[PDB]
């Protein structure tokens, strides 16, 4: 299991596929929905 | 018709296109206001993955409808 699994879910029936940027993007982020939307947005650290 | 395309973030744009407009062409005209290569647009109508080839009408894709415009870049 992983401690973002049912973020990624969250995040895939809200407009994602690729589970894989999001985790990456909740990792960069420590732990936050809006603010991974954000890196993913951005492509990383700005 | 009027569709809206909301983004990650939460901008949101305006986009005026037919029913029997491609996906792809959707793309094209986003990029034309926006700047944003269709590379980068990962368009995902909640969950729903919308196909270049396809068009508008395939996903049944009706008036006011919000499309979800998912930057995906090479990062994080």
């Amino acid at each position: 299991g992983s401690q973002w699994q049912p973020q990624l879910q969250q995040l895939r029936d809200m407009g994602i596929q690729d589970d894989e940027l999001s985790l990456r993007a909740l990792q960069a982020t420590g732990g936050d929905i809006q603010a991974a939307l954000e890196l993913i947005f951005a492509g990383g650290a700005p | 018709m009027q569709i809206f395309v909301k983004t990650l973030t939460g901008k949101t744009i305006t986009l005026e296109v037919e029913p029997s407009d491609t996906i792809e062409n959707v793309k094209a005209k986003i990029q034309d206001k926006e700047g944003i290569p269709p590379d980068q647009q990962r368009l995902i109508f909640a969950g729903k993955q919308l196909e270049d080839g396809r068009t508008l009408s395939d996903y049944n894709i009706q008036k006011e409808s919000t499309l979800h415009l998912v930057l995906r870049l090479r990062g994080g």
